[PDB]
């Protein structure tokens, strides 16, 4: 193990399962407003990943409140999870460039 | 709300001709559409979805084409139990609706 | 305490702060506008949380010289919030991974 | 040498090659679906780029299955590309810090 | 000074350039192509930061070839910036985290 | 700037029976409408907001739908308190605009 490989790995299964949760809620929460784009499981899922990774395109989104509030949570678990694996990238690089020094 | 159009509300054609059924879309939809058959005293039976993908269970004869808002269901060679009713859908946007439907008759 | 975790906070807080008054002077720069999309205040927070995100759609945009000024803040500051948590979870995992080494 | 530096080469070889894999597999996977946009290589190669730096701007984007899921590989290609320079960059400026301190 | 800080100042300055130099080449670029819509100074300096900051919402985008090449050159000079700076937070963060243990 | 088009003008029902307005917008607005109800002397009264979210206070038979650029708000049951002047207004980009009216009469 070490830690930041291990919180990485979590990372993505909560991420995993944010965007499945996000494209069911999505769904859930965009069906009933009237001209809503994002109402179908299949292409719903695809824009949470889209979303997760800041990539929005613009060919699906949320227009009601509860959607965009799962678009936020969606958002910030795609950054979050992304970050949190540069930075144990660094994590790593760091650890190896002092041994390189002899530290 | 989508509006679908369906023209002309009537199709009579000689048996085993080409036969194309018409459905116009209020504002481009992509390929949400979905084709069902009605015939006399029975339920909708799903012949096509998303414009041109088959249905497992249809005849081979029949085949779907279009995308943005014009849309069209075709049949190769009518035939006795093809008359019916022939309603198309849309699901690109939220409400979901259908056409006012098309007859065929031979 | 800690540092790293300090600034996180604050970036947060700062963070929530900047796209509410975001929202605000965004509607309040759009409207007078012809054809300005971005002027109603929950939608426009919305549109806020989306520009900061990077996730930028284009439902929403500001279309003005200072709607388009406030955007290049709320974008920063999204951006900047961020990345000094991604900067705070190395500092963590770096902090970490020395102990597992025993330096 | 030195493992960050080499890794960030590695990350771009790799980012030119999975955006260009991605161009042709996207155009492969695109063209076949009505009203599909995304469907020449040149402009499907700029498709990848403007993907891949989460950009994504909406003049292109992938409508079938199999394109989306060429778009996923280039988009966490791009992130994960440009995360690993970053992490590069702080493993770089925190070994430098060290030697200022004289540690 | 301090490596870290001096390069985010420098990344800045150039920043700053490469989205001037960008909407100037932008421009050129992209009159000439019939039904181009980033050709005007001011919209397309709103254009250089918006896709610096890889926001891109789809109000403006190139359509030719040079166009999108100072895209892609807008793009990763303000990906590079950010990470830069984020990189250099960690550094900082770092730094500090290692005094409080008292090393 | 968006222009509402309330068409018809006048529209005259017998007392009970389902009525609609109709209001369309020069371009897609979402569900940026509003709609206000103005009797003789009176000011407007706000009635139904975005389409089709009810109003508290106003008489359970008032409704509306629609989205994009055709919207409509009906009445179930007509009946003497609803002759009145009808307006749709919308909010989705900026300058707000206003529909010509329509006038219900029983
Ligand atoms: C303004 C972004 As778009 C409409 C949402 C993305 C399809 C048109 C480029
Ligand atoms: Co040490
Ligand atoms: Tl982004
Ligand atoms: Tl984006
Ligand atoms: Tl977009
Ligand atoms: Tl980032």
């Amino acid at each position: 193990s070490a830690l930041h490989w291990r919180a990485a790995g979590a990372a993505t299964v909560l991420l995993v399962i944010v965007l499945l949760a996000g494209s069911y809620l999505a769904v859930l929460a965009e069906r009933g407003a009237p001209g809503a784009q994002l109402i179908t499981y299949p292409r719903a899922l695809w824009w949470s990943v889209e979303t997760a990774t800041t990539v929005g395109y613009g060919d699906l989104y949320p227009v009601t409140l509860w959607g965009r509030c799962v678009a936020v949570v969606v958002m910030v678990a795609g950054i979050t999870s992304f970050g949190l694996v540069t930075a144990a990238l660094a994590t790593w690089f760091v650890g190896r460039e002092q041994e390189r020094r002899g530290h | 709300d989508i509006l679908l159009t369906q023209s002309p509300a009537i199709l009579s054609v000689s048996p085993g001709e080409r036969v194309s059924f018409s459905c116009r879309a209020s504002q481009s939809i992509g390929t949400d559409i979905h084709w069902y058959q009605q015939r006399t005293n029975g339920s909708p039976r799903l012949l096509i979805k998303y414009a041109s993908e088959s249905i497992s269970g249809i005849p081979s004869r029949f085949s779907g084409s279009g995308s943005g808002t014009d849309f069209t269901l075709s049949i190769n060679s009518v035939e006795s139990e093809d008359i019916a009713n022939y309603y198309c859908q849309q699901s690109n946007r939220w409400p979901f609706t259908f056409g006012s439907g098309t007859k065929l008759e031979i």
